[PDB]
């Protein structure tokens, strides 16, 4: 039949409000007050922020509003804050015990703060080697936005052969975490003084240098 | 949802 | 909250069934019919095949199915097609203002052969401790399907309370990877015994455990 259309937005700012109407119909959203509302960050779970089209769980922010105009319905989300960046969902009942979701409103949230990463780099440890293998790692972290070049060197002539970049995963803020990995036999290990690994930010470079020098 |  | 525990990764084949299991925390499990299954695709909408325990939706074909004994619910997907590719959640009615869900599975149609993580901890490096910071990351390396739970604990106590997990990457060789960590400071790293990066990719289950051994 449908599944109730949404708009794949909602761009707010830092304090100031946004509102996601999500129209339904007769037979749904227009007969029965069972409009729920889910915040899903990205391949998440979701929760229940709205469930009877306004009022939430006794844990949901403060300032989580909601409500329904006839065959619209909506989700006043006012107190921005940057957590939420996400994809929200509404939900209705209509027929015999059936409930049908939305498209999908994309939250995003304006003029967050420039944040530029911090960058550790790993050596293998012991037990990777005794094993007689030697990894090593550059992790890229804490930072905003989610774009990143991670280019490792062997020591000048570039050792991006054997990388392995995992690319930006938004963290526990909304604040990124990349990951980039170097596979190295011990021999090689032992070869050639340092390593760097160098991410670029949004032009501001950081390069880190790994030797061989120090306590396993 | 739950609902019922 | 995630008080039902649900495998990370369900994978099977064009013809392979496969039973996904919602765990439950719940000192009320067993008093509920409740459970209900939410298939997901690839940015679309949570769609509700299966309520209280048992009964489909229409349009929620005959051989996807709902049981639960004990704690666990189930669901099976009781002759797997391709694009029965999707995240499962579950869904278990609580109360009010608490409507909580599984942490999603992902139904993968295996191309490839299966492949267990390569879970390679490292300990806070000494420079990096040089400068009153200490950091664990546990490169989680080379899986398939691309979907795995990732644990920190010390001491037999689990800690919850200071990581980020990244989500998994193709990697060149169609294998996947990831990363995730536990940032800290030389106290919570020194005052301690271990610390097991545990991780989990759908039968085997792999703990890697360092030791505070530092230098200085």
């Amino acid at each position: 039949p449908s599944a109730l259309t949404q708009p794949p937005s909602a761009s707010g700012s830092l304090g100031q409000s946004v509102t996601i109407s999500c129209t339904g119909t007769s037979s749904d959203v227009g007969g029965y007050n069972y409009v729920s509302w889910y915040q899903q960050h990205a391949g998440k779970a979701p929760k229940v922020i709205i469930y009877e089209v306004n009022k939430r769980p006794s844990g949901v922010p403060d300032r989580f509003s909601g409500s329904k105009s006839g065959n619209t319905a909506s989700l006043t989300v006012s107190g921005l804050q940057a957590e939420d960046e996400a994809d929200y969902y509404c939900s209705s009942y209509e027929g015999s015990d059936n409930f049908v979701f939305g498209t999908g409103t994309k939250v995003t949230v304006l003029g967050q703060p420039k944040a530029n990463p911090t960058v550790t780099l790993f050596p293998p440890s012991s037990e990777e080697l005794q094993a007689n293998k030697a990894t090593l790692v550059c992790l890229i972290s804490d930072f905003y936005p989610g774009a990143v070049t991670v280019a490792w060197k062997a020591d000048g002539s570039p050792v991006k052969a054997g990388v392995e970049t995992t690319k930006p995963s938004k963290q526990s803020n909304n604040k990124y975490a990349a990951s980039s990995y170097l596979s190295l036999t011990p021999e090689q290990w032992k070869s050639h003084r340092s390593y760097s690994c160098q991410v670029t930010h949004e032009g501001s470079t950081v390069e880190k240098t790994v030797a061989p020098t120090e306590c396993s | 949802q739950x609902h019922x």
